[PDB]
């Protein structure tokens, strides 16, 4: 029937990470959760006029378990590279993160999207243009999104399905 | 009728519901939001007792009530106005004869006395099992001991005095069966020859049990305060939740150190051996419900250094590629077929903790602290109530203790393994993806022969137990 | 899995948070604090059917008898807990399961007759008095020591088949 994708979330912890996936598979309407419902972590959307199942694993939470990065990430067929666009250091973990995903896919060339997630109203420490930069020099898209109005989700997601349709 | 209770302005805990501060889910009620007064009015409930509410309550409350606000309102509780005389009772008086006080003795029995008794019930599960406020907290616990050292009268005495001993013996601070233990087991190395402890040399029984036994007090040990608000993943998360990061550096050691053997075994049909005693000690995972174990072989074995050994796998007899197969088959879909086995098997078990710590990290996250209603903001209980029923669960299983030996120095051997040295993450998990390119090139690079480097025999004992009498 | 709600009841002092705690956790309480309620969980295989034990630990003192209906209400089985050394808390089960029997508005409601204690050489309350009881109950008699273990699966299981089976 209608295509499946296997999306993963990765990036450092600490820093609202979680939101993105919370946000998207939510009642977009009404703020409430629970993550131990079966299938809270699929949702079915229409791309670009294609209906198609999305299941995400966000394993936020268990990023001290590093040596299950690999396992969670061999699931994937798209990744969410995600930084808080007011904390450098999960910017700076972000080329690492990225080599591991090639290394795990065993490819130069895995369908990735880089997303800035604003957290809260600390103040930001990754301009835009810092980001965009590395974006290019990787060949993705980059996205910002908001831990709180749902703006830049949707986006980044369907974002990283087309980057897979396109492969 | 009902009794009738003080007046509100005297006693704040006797205002009536309404939906401006508290609001029920749809055979006692279940509460999703509240104002405190009216969540600890609840806790202490004169109609009922609520056990599980207390738990969940004194579990996660920090988050919305500071520890010494909650000991004034307990208190506040606590100190219930008795009602006058009534007519018939002055009636009485003026006669010169003793009033019946019918009202005052029911409302004696019936209101303050379990009111009062599920206070103090408050307060013992407080010092009991969340003792750790008190500890941080010393002005808090003199404030706890002089309460309850000072409450009069003869209905509380008992639990008085009862309480006032706990709390010491909090202060200053062994397990039965029926059957023995099994026997330990030993292979190559003999007991007391820990220079010789190896992956190969130690039984892999014996390795499997005293990992079990590792493993099971370490989940043990972690308490609800290293859990609630996330603090594990916060900037202090070493200061709130060591008992925690200790266990998880456990488990990601323990793989590393199955990966390191691994790869570092260039001869193929000696690193055949290392994996064929890996996925036996799998087998005695599973066989003793130790799932963190069996996550840390499943995480090793889909390592990218490991994942690809093609050859290697190649040459694991079918039934260990079936037992292995079928360990990675309870992660799949969102660890379906874990979950479900889990909630099948007779303690004791090891649970793998990271499910827990994503749904508690995604409750907290996913759902607000306060929930708004004709103006006031109540707080939002069902997601306390969602946190505390995951940290009950874990709880649960940290009950059932092992009946298996401890062996000293095999414990010691595994709580000293350190597979990365001194050398930082990057640069040890890239020279085990080199050292994996090594002994297995990518194609259509030949694969090259290397010497053995192991002089004992590689033939397993097996996994299945002796008995000598 | 299933949930089975179970109650611990009997006078003050008989052992009844004691053969709890040895249930949960392998360990005996030589402390005696008197409890006013507490509330365990216990995953257990049972006849090769695993089911979730929610075990509500009660009061014995007298001080609290008013405070009763409120626990037989919602519990499905009643551990009707004596001492073996202690008369007074024999003659007291008769209370107990007259109030259960009240409350529940039932002659049929899960119990099983505990005489705790059974490690001590001073008894008290012979067993066949007891099983007497027990009998005009139509309910089974089981002797426990909270302190070797000695019956105490053995109670907590039957009392589970009777809520199985009623
Ligand atoms: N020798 C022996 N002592 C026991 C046994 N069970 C309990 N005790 C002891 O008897 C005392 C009372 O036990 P406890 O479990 O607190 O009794 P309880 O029925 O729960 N009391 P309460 O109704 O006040 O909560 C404790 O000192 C305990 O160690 C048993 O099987 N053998
Ligand atoms: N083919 C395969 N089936 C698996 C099931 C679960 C985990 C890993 C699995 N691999 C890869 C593998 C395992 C072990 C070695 Cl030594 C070399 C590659
Ligand atoms: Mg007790
Ligand atoms: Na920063």
């Amino acid at each position: 029937g209608m295509t499946e994708y296997k999306l993963v979330v990765v990036g450092a912890g600490g820093v609202g990470k979680s939101a993105l996936t919370i946000q998207l598979i939510q009642n977009h309407f009404v703020d409430e959760y629970d993550p131990t419902i079966e299938d809270s972590y699929r949702k079915q959307v229409v791309i670009d006029g294609e209906t198609c199942l999305l299941d995400i694993l966000d394993t936020a939470g268990q990023e001290e378990y590093s040596a299950m990065r690999d396992q969670y990430m061999r699931t994937g067929e798209g990744f969410l590279c995600v930084f808080a666009i007011n904390n450098t250091k999960s910017f700076e973990d972000i080329h690492q993160y990225r080599e591991q995903i090639k290394r795990v896919k065993d490819s130069d060339d895995v369908p990735m999207v880089l997303v800035g997630n604003k957290c809260d109203l600390a103040a930001r420490t990754v301009e835009s243009r810092q980001a965009q930069d590395l974006a290019r020099s990787y060949g993705i898209p980059y996205i910002e999104t908001s831990a709180k109005t749902r703006q830049g989700v949707e986006d980044a997601f369907y974002t990283l399905v087309r980057e897979i349709r396109q492969h | 009728g009902q009794m009738r209770l003080p007046s509100a302005d005297v006693y704040r805990f006797a205002e009536p519901d309404s939906e401006e501060n508290i609001i029920f889910e749809e055979g006692i009620p279940i509460i999703k939001a509240g104002t405190v007064i009216k969540l600890i009015e609840r806790l202490t409930y004169h109609m009922y007792a609520d056990p599980n509410f207390v738990r969940t309550f004194l579990t996660t409350y920090r988050s919305f009530c500071k520890p010494q606000e909650l000991l004034s309102l307990i208190i506040e509780r606590f100190e219930i106005p008795e009602p006058e005389p009534t007519e018939a009772d002055r009636i009485a008086i003026e006669n010169g004869d003793q009033p019946l006080s019918a009202e005052l003795k029911r409302f004696r029995k019936e209101y303050i006395q379990p009111v009062q008794l599920r206070v103090l019930n408050v307060c013992r599960h407080w010092v009991e099992h969340h003792f750790y406020d008190f500890e941080r907290d010393a002005y808090l616990l003199q404030r706890m001991e002089e309460f309850i050292g000072t409450v009069r009268g003869k209905a509380m005495k008992k639990w008085v005095e009862s309480i006032t001993k706990i709390i010491q013996r909090k202060k200053i601070a062994n397990i039965t069966f029926q059957s023995s233990p099994p026997t330990v087991e030993w292979h190559i190395s003999r007991p007391g020859h820990i220079e010789t402890f190896d992956l190969l040399t130690l039984h892999p029984i014996e390795i499997a049990r005293q990992l079990t036994l590792l493993e099971s007090d370490l989940y043990r040990a972690v308490q609800p305060s290293e859990l609630v608000g996330s603090v594990w993943t916060k900037e202090d998360k070493e200061i709130n939740s060591p008992n925690l990061l200790k266990m998880i550096r456990h488990t990601t050691n323990l793989t590393l150190w199955f990966e390191k053997c691994i790869v570092e075994t260039e001869n193929l049909e000696e690193r055949v051996a290392v994996v064929s005693r890996i996925i036996e000690i799998l087998q005695v995972f599973q066989e003793l419900n130790n799932f963190n174990g069996v996550l840390e072989v499943v995480s090793a074995m889909n390592s990218s250094p490991v994942y690809r050994l093609d050859h290697t796998f190649e040459q694991i007899p079918s039934r260990q590629k079936k037992i292995l197969e079928e360990a990675h088959e309870l992660s799949e879909d969102h660890y379906k077929k874990y979950l479900a086995k889990l909630r099948s098997i007779n303690p004791p078990c090891v649970p793998f903790f990271g499910i827990y710590l994503t749904n508690i990290l995604k409750t907290e996250e996913g759902n607000p602290e306060v929930l708004k209603r004709h103006g006031k903001e109540l707080i939002n209980f069902s997601k306390r109530r969602k946190v505390a029923e995951i940290t009950g669960e874990i709880q649960q299983y940290q009950n059932q203790p092992y009946c298996l030996r401890v062996e000293s120095d095999i414990k010691r051997f595994f709580e000293n393994l350190n597979p990365m040295g001194n050398s930082m993450e990057k640069e040890f998990t890239d020279y085990l993806f080199n050292k994996s390119l090594e002994i297995e090139p990518r194609n259509p690079k030949p694969l090259p022969r290397f010497p053995k480097k192991y002089s004992y025999p590689l033939k397993s004992p097996g996994v299945r137990p002796s008995n000598p009498r």
